């Protein structure tokens, strides 16, 4: 998301999430959910205007910002952004850091974006709540992202956790649910500060690994604990072959060799398991010769 | 207020 900060006093000290949509920015304006006020000399009652464009579905995979453009409202002394004067029709920015000086202002309001990219573990729930995110300059998915901050996990119904949730745990992704979402569609009209959103993020992911038998202690503990271990697969994705090899694994990707030297056969007379079953075992038992002994046992039957 | 230096 973007915020903006300032030194000097020029905006009272405080720092301000900036969500898609239109602001004027001014000497002689109040701070609302579509005003900013600025005071210095030199700054025009109503100086300039920021328009942040919602995000686009490539975002969430880059991780790219919402672009932001800057008009100059035909002002005494002007508008520049990272020391290019704003001409008239405006400029856009898709840069994460953006000083923009206001007239002959000393001290520049400096926006930054702050990475947040939120993956949803299930298309029903993506559909309900992406205009919501979005509409706050979040962009969504269901795919897997290298950009992704975030990952909901559905409903833990008293029922196993997917894939896409051990995925995210493992690559120390913020796991969240539905309770942290809901606190997102309050915060829209708001005016607040810089990393407002985001220690409850981390809060409700604290709680839903608590007493929780489908997650461990920390991702730490179950990272490399299958080392030593070898396996194959089928077409793995990059994203499995990511997956097993944060657990410490051998892998060979197939289309003598393949059986023997293999300790087992990961799926989607050879001895296969799946995903799923793998994070039970991954789980379960205490040491390096007791987690992974379950998995020595259910090898040599 | 009228803006300036």
């Amino acid at each position: 998301m973007w915020i903006i900060e300032a030194e000097g006093d020029i905006l009272k000290g405080k720092s301000r999430i900036l969500f898609p949509g239109t602001y004027i920015v001014g000497r002689n304006v109040s701070d609302d959910s579509s005003h900013i006020q600025v005071i210095s000399k030199s700054i025009s009652k109503r100086h300039a205007r920021f328009t942040i464009l919602t995000p686009s579905e490539k975002d969430y995979f880059t991780g790219g910002p919402c672009e932001f453009e800057v008009k100059d409202l035909d002002t005494k002394f002007g508008t520049k952004v990272n020391e290019k004067v704003v001409g008239q029709n405006g400029d856009s920015y898709k840069e994460k850091d953006l000083k923009i000086q206001l007239g002959k202002c000393p001290f520049t309001i400096n926006a930054y974006w702050r990475s947040m990219c939120i993956q949803f573990d299930n298309p029903e729930m993506l559909s309900q709540w992406a205009s919501n995110l979005n509409l706050l300059g979040i962009p969504t998915g269901l795919r897997d992202s290298d950009a992704t901050t975030h990952f909901v996990m559905n409903r833990q119904a008293g029922s196993s956790i997917t894939v896409g949730t051990m995925y995210a745990f493992l690559k120390k992704t913020v796991i969240i649910d539905d309770s942290y979402l809901q606190y997102l569609s309050t915060v829209k009209e708001s005016v607040i500060e810089d990393a407002s959103l985001m220690p409850d993020a981390l809060e409700c992911f604290k709680n839903i690994i608590k007493n929780n038998d489908q997650f461990p202690s920390s991702p730490e503990d179950c990272i490399n604990s299958l080392e030593g271990f070898s396996c194959a697969m089928l077409n793995t994705s990059s994203e499995s072959h990511h997956l097993l090899e944060l657990l410490g694994l051998r892998i060979s990707t197939f289309m003598k060799e393949l059986i023997s030297k293999t300790d087992f056969v990961v799926l989607n007379g050879i001895f296969c398991l799946t995903i799923e079953q793998l994070w039970k075992i991954i789980i379960e038992r205490n040491s390096r010769e007791l987690i992974s002994k379950e998995i020595e046992r259910l090898k040599y039957a | 207020s009228t803006t300036d230096e």
